[PDB]
């Protein structure tokens, strides 16, 4: 007996499905560590990470809410990303787009 | 992507068909909706989701939720499910999926820069209880009350006086008035009962136009057919609550003339088992009737080896009775019985007793009326097994049918459930937030008004709130101002109507009380149960459509020595 | 611990006990609080223990005696009362006349 | 029927000729009158008599008092006596026999739906006291005197400073505006004092204007002819009353030379014994004149084995007194005397000194005032026998006289008598609750403007307001609104018709002091002995008449370590 | 006539050339001046010179002072000197020469009947501390901090929820508006910060106008460069602080992209060290900036052997970070570094960080702020001599440079200084009176508005108030009314003019925020140095103009074990 | 002593642990409320003597085992957190999975 214990079903949950994700690869070439909410919009992350910026438009990391990808100086890896919903409107980060898309 | 259902419950709570235990009883409760988009779930802290232009969106105050309870568990009587809870203008604003709906779908409680954020993932959130058997004698009994979970008090008394030591009654104008006034320091919901026991209709007039929202009908003042009639008259006519405690020693009549004085008029029935006071050795047969809501005390819930033992020196510093007086004690052993101690258990667990209250200070324990509901929950599963109504392999049923003992129906018999007693939109927001382990002994948060009140806090000069010692200490919600903005005070209708507010210069938020005398055994949600019970004169046992209805005494319960110090 | 105002509350009267306790011990006759303090601590330890309410009622009664204490003492604590955690939830243990 | 008279005792409290033991003094009060009918005795409780229709009537709030103390030995003044009392509207209402008009005989107290009960059976009833000599050095002062059965507190103070350290002066329009203002935040009565120490008057009329209800001439401000002059002449046109210390150090003169700059105006003179300051070693000469108002403080009181050990210490800490220099030191032998310490006691006996009280962290004890004054009376009765009024085989008159030292005659000497200070219709209900082998150590009660401010308090969680730990907690009385309304804040004529109270926004009730020039040592009561009393200035010895006055120190006193934790 | 030094000082307090040793450290401080006439000071007592036509004249209240402080030793930014302080209207009258001009020569603050007094001959007196940095978690850090010598308190909060534990943010105008209240509760001056992570102004500008003094810019709501930018340009319009905490996370961009973003705008960067959070691991940069106002939080201060140790696991808890989680851990490394908290210490040695703060229970030790800024004093004493600046055979310039730390810097950065943050005329009367031997650690007197609000206090029903058990006990400033009108609540200008104060109905004395837009690095006291640094991204090696910056850990540090029970 | 508030509140932690220390030594088992005070209490005194933060995490663990406590105690305390003044000022100390 364990006051309060959880019996949780075993299985899996799926995340974020009927949703457009795409596959880019990100390069730090900055010399300091960076680190990427799963919220954040990719586009305009931190300038030092080198990948496509235009097809990463209006999507964010395809990762469980809350957590994060990190990426040390010169750490080169490919990241699934998963477009925003809602009215698909930014506003915020870098400033970049401001508005609808 | 894709999440193992153990790592998800560890990150934002359990889902759909996790089952939970509460605290260390053998009540499991199973989340039976999850109002989440999966992947979207908001979540607070470093690089976290809720952040500008993320899980915050852009919109102004008006637009968005002062408060937001992020993946909580809500516990209720009309259900136990998963969803963030939105708070604004101190009110329950929605219970959905929070969010920006500028990134993210489908959400319904908007949050903005103008949001604080409670992160509840892992809790299990309640209303806050509500206690109709406060006896007024010291004000100490309200931070106790807090602290267990309990949101509103409603009684009667003027401090530590022989009248309130007995009854739960605050004697006329004068004393209500400056009661009315103290109330504004105190921080619950409060709403006071007149002393009901006269034969002359405006002397209780001049009661409820001075305040109070019941009355209290005590034998101890004389609890005669003349007194009840007169009572309930005035209550028919001013929209209030009558509370009944019968006259023990039948010196007026028994059960059935006290029952026949009531007219099928409504009434709340105090410690309907007895043992608190009542027609011996019958007043439990009032359960069986459409006009009487029905109550206990905590000290009989639940039946234990130590009850009986304990029962016959309490009943005698409450009363102020005699024990050098035959008459003042030959009685004990027709007020304490074994019999109908036993059958108030069993009689909660199928829905004839109605609510639980506390008896505070006079027959009772005020920081224990949850606890003990609890206790009586666990005790019945553990000898009786499911309940005919559930379904699944777990005990929501009944955890929804004990839950509405302390919240919905204190609220609907008396009159506030317009304003508190459960978590619906519009309703007050007084929630509490408890971690599994400590469910319903302990609470992790009381909020009240939308504002912290009382909260476990640990070394004031600590770099973190946790650092020992942590004790319970009164929060922002209980200071100055923001109390009173935070607090209800319930009026009657007649007093709010003549002023009284502005006359006594009260500074807390004023609410009306209304429907006490539409109320029936009918409207008690999950427990309208109307017996068809006898108890035999003699032997005193309880018998419901002629079987023997009893229980046996635990030895142990749960929610006792793990988690006390003294 | 998350201590709530009556575990607190307790703590003042252990404290109360520790001071009686001390007294004893030197030799000395209890005064009225140190023999109300020593008799309601013992009560409660009893509880902590496991003993039933009708066994502390009684055990209750041989805590002190009428020459341990003051005189006029046993006459000032006609009963002693305390609640405890019994491991069947709280319960109300009145020792009566518990000085003899 | 018939009742023994030991069961009667039991049962209603003790009745004519029956005699009652003060705690554990040598002292017995003899029950001198019974205002109640044999039979027909009021009793609150399951079955009792105060009952609709029975002990309790049809009439409306306004016919019937709001409390009422049930079977009451009240100790007071003007007798030691056993009835029921009524408090209506927060006021002394009645002294008589409580009940219902309807069935019940020589009722004078009537008891309706609209009146709370107190039992008083088996218990002492006083007035609060009254303790004139109050430095307010920490708020916390207060909850200290309220429990141990004072209710009214006049003195001046700022907090821990030094010149309130030493002296109970409020300094100026702007810091008596402000202990004011913090005043309504206290659970007693109470009044200020000024710093009277100017030799020009305007200066003081604005101290007087701006709220207090009296001056204090200290010496460590300077307590010369002049200043005293000046101090006396405000007092006369304002109606304010003077409290002095004089000039210990003669350095202005000798007493003769104060009394002559009084020149036969009322003044209230302090410790007027002289070790808590004054003249040396003759300030205690004062108490001759019939102008001179005498009290003590209460460290002298009573004269004991460890006396005089203690003293020569705590007059250093007070005063602001360097040990390591010779003047501040050397007149230690001067000021501490064990001729006039052993005088003080026969004094208080003889009716020669009126008022005892504390003077608060500054040479005395704030909850000690009515303790020791009634451990003098158990000393004198030990060493000098019944005092020639006495009649019987009692103590009542010494009780009567002892009484009247901590409550009504420091009503009289500060002008508020016609509010506080004795049990009397129309005085405000400021009343003490004892039990016999408690009193004057630990009340059962203390109730304030008619509502219940303090009093001993068990676990709050438990299931009657008796499980242990009991230790006194604040009640409803002490709760914002609710204790502006039952304390009052004395102003001074000029001050309350200047619109001070709405000026500063004072929420408690007001009371204007008056008849404070008028006043004599005959009027005192009780204690109007103008004694031709002389000290010798060298050997120390207090002479009346010749004859030399003298005690000897007590080596155990009553009321004390079988109360006592520490 | 003559008198010799030492015995002098043991009566009047230290003199021209006299050294004192601050508390148990090294540090020693020598008075520079002495505004006294020989022979002609104030002291007051039996006999002494604060008496009527002596030290003490015959002027009305307009015309003297309400309360002085004689014989001080101030410690201020400006200098270390003896003199009396004058303190008319809860305000600083004047730091001068106290006494009567009617015999006395040089009096400039005149000692009259309306003058309280307070002796201050042997003791330190400094302006009470200023925390901006401030997490109302709970209420009880008022009176931890107050304890501590601190009387203003900026921050933010709503209570113990999870916004509030990891940032200093009172999210939108309820909140805002609920704080406000429950601020005329608390005895220390308030002022709020709002939550400024929002991309949209006129979320923000609704807060400001509803009564926030400043904007927390925290990395948990997202600190990007578009919230930052959004946040300082309506800082610029009304006139309030930004305070901010930088993306750690280097999300966004690194250190020189936030720079960017703030271009050149007045901004207050939190612990700028980076422990308590911003960019990794060279956010420190920022004290080179000449718009940017640098503060440190106080667990780093001073580097200890523990240090390192404590932080790896205190970093968890306050941002609401999993253990568990790789991402969550993995930066602990790149947030704590041995490296930048050694360079810390000396950066404040010279005068390059500028304020201390606690950052209240959420990395930061609310009752330490002024105890660890003088351990860091200390420990650079013992580590690096005198400063370039010192003269004379004492530290006093270190002690300029460190008190103006918690004191006049903090005022400056938010637009307060006109009403606190030292000890000049016109400011409100904000004193905290120390003995040297528990200098910075525990002090003897903590005054507010002129009236003294804490204090320790002895056995409240002793003879005198220094018998034991000593303990700080809240007085008569921090009473109901009278704390009201000694503490400030701050309000934007917006607020102020929108009848905020009215609408809320807020009873404290208000004051408004103004010059936050305008000050910068070089108005810093004592403290405006902005070196040319730098940081080793992959070493952490801090380094001023090529050369290598840090320190050695202490083992044992001074105001630590001597003063504490636990 | 002129105690802050601080230092008071230590005072409640140590008669908390008296408490558990007597039961302890009684042979019961340990509830949640005593093991935490019991842990917590320890840790004070060792800081009082001078042992390092470093220490102190470990040493933590040893001071009850899960046969000392009451069945889920140990799952209740997944650590225990308490500051005190070291030698060099006030640290904290976090002691994981205190009971094993
Ligand atoms: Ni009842
Ligand atoms: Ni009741
Ligand atoms: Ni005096
Ligand atoms: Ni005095
Ligand atoms: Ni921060
Ligand atoms: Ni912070």
């Amino acid at each position: 007996m364990i006051p309060g214990e959880y019996h949780v079903k075993p299985g899996q949950i799926a995340l974020n499905t009927g949703r457009a994700t795409c596959r880019v690869v990100v390069e730090n070439h900055g010399d300091r560590p960076i680190q990427v909410g799963s919220h954040y919009h990719f586009a305009e992350v931190n300038p030092a990470l080198k990948f496509d910026r235009q097809q990463a438009a209006g999507y964010r990391l395809n990762i469980p809410a809350g957590t994060a990808v990190r990426f040390e100086p010169g750490q080169k890896r490919e990241v699934e990303l998963v477009a925003f919903a809602g009215h698909r409107a930014v506003f915020g980060f870098r400033g970049e787009v401001m508005g609808p898309l | 992507s894709n999440i193992s259902r153990q790592a998800y419950a560890d990150m934002f709570g359990p889902t759909v068909g996790d089952k939970v235990r509460l605290a260390d009883t053998e009540l499991w409760i199973e989340v039976e909706d999850d109002l989440t988009t999966y992947g979207e779930e908001v979540k607070f802290g470093g690089g976290k989701v809720i952040r500008d232009g993320m899980g915050q969106g852009q919109m102004l105050a008006a637009d968005c939720v002062d408060l937001v309870l992020t993946n909580a568990l809500i516990v209720d009587h009309w259900g136990i499910v998963k969803a963030d809870i939105g708070v604004k203008d101190g009110r329950i604003f929605a219970i959905g999926k929070a969010g920006n709906p500028d990134i993210q779908p489908n959400v319904t409680i908007p949050i903005g820069a103008a949001t604080e954020v409670i992160a509840a993932e892992g809790k299990i959130v309640t209303a806050g209880g509500i206690d109709t058997h406060i006896h007024w004698i010291c004000p100490q009994q309200a931070e106790e009350a807090l602290v267990s979970g309990v949101t509103t008090m409603v009684g009667g008394g003027t401090g530590p006086a022989a009248g309130t030591h007995a009854t739960t009654c605050t004697p006329g104008p004068w004393y209500i008035s400056r009661m009315l006034q103290a109330a504004d320091s105190l921080p619950v919901n409060i709403g006071l009962l007149g002393k009901g026991n006269v034969s002359q209709p405006d002397a209780l007039r001049e009661q409820v136009a001075a305040g109070v929202i019941g009355l209290k009908i005590h034998e101890d003042w004389g609890a005669t057919p003349a007194a009840i009639d007169c009572a309930l008259t005035v209550a028919d006519e001013m929209d209030i609550q009558v509370a009944l405690h019968s006259d023990t020693l039948n010196e007026s009549g028994f059960v059935e003339d006290t029952l026949a004085a009531i007219g099928g008029r409504t009434i709340h029935t105090f410690h309907t088992e007895g043992a608190g006071g009542g027609h011996a050795p019958d007043i439990i047969t009032a359960c069986a009737h459409p006009n009487i809501l029905p109550s206990s005390t905590n000290p009989t819930l639940p039946y234990t080896l130590n009850t009986i033992d304990e029962h016959l020196d309490m009943l005698m510093v409450c009363h102020h009775l005699d024990p050098d007086i035959a008459e003042d004690v030959a009685f004990a052993e027709s007020r304490i019985r074994r019999e109908t101690i036993a059958a108030e258990d069993v009689l909660h667990d199928l829905g004839a007793f109605s609510l639980t209250s506390s008896d505070s200070q006079a027959m009772g324990r005020v920081g224990e009326v949850i606890l003990r509901t609890w206790q009586v929950a666990h005790r019945m599963k553990v000898q009786r097994g499911a309940l005919a109504e559930e379904t699944g392999d777990n005990d929501n049923f009944r955890v929804k049918r004990y839950i509405a003992k302390y919240t919905i129906n204190p609220a609907l018999t008396h009159g506030i459930a317009h304003e508190v007693g459960s978590i619906e939109v519009g309703k007050l927001a007084d929630l509490v937030v408890w971690s599994p382990a400590f469910f319903g002994v302990k609470p992790a948060t009381v909020i009240k008004g939308g504002m912290i009140a009382i909260a476990p806090m640990g070394d004031i000069n600590a770099s973190i709130p946790t650092p020992q010692p942590v004790h319970y200490r009164p929060m922002f919600g209980a200071l100055g101002s923001a109390r009173h903005h935070c607090r209800l005070t319930f009026l009657s209708q007649a007093a709010a109507a003549n002023g009284v507010a502005e006359r006594l210069n009260l500074r807390s938020a004023i609410a009306v009380v209304k429907g006490c005398r539409t109320v029936q055994k009918a409207d008690m949600v999950h427990n309208s149960l109307q017996p068809n019970i006898t108890v035999d004169a003699q032997t005193y046992e309880v018998r419901v459509d002629g079987e023997l209805i009893t229980s046996e005494p635990a030895d142990v319960l749960p929610m006792a020595q793990r988690y006390f110090l003294f | 611990m998350e201590l709530t105002p009556r575990e607190k509350d307790k703590l003042l009267l252990f404290t109360a006990a520790l001071v009686a306790e001390r007294r004893l011990a030197r030799g000395l006759k209890l005064n009225y609080p140190e023999s109300v303090a020593l008799i309601s601590a013992f009560i409660m330890e009893g509880a902590r223990d496991g003993k039933s309410v009708a066994s502390l009622m009684e055990e209750g009664r041989h805590v002190l005696t009428r020459e341990q204490v003051m005189e006029g003492v046993p006459e000032m604590i006609p009963d002693i009362q305390v609640e405890a955690t019994f491991p069947d939830g709280s319960k109300l243990v009145t020792v009566h006349n518990p000085i003899i």
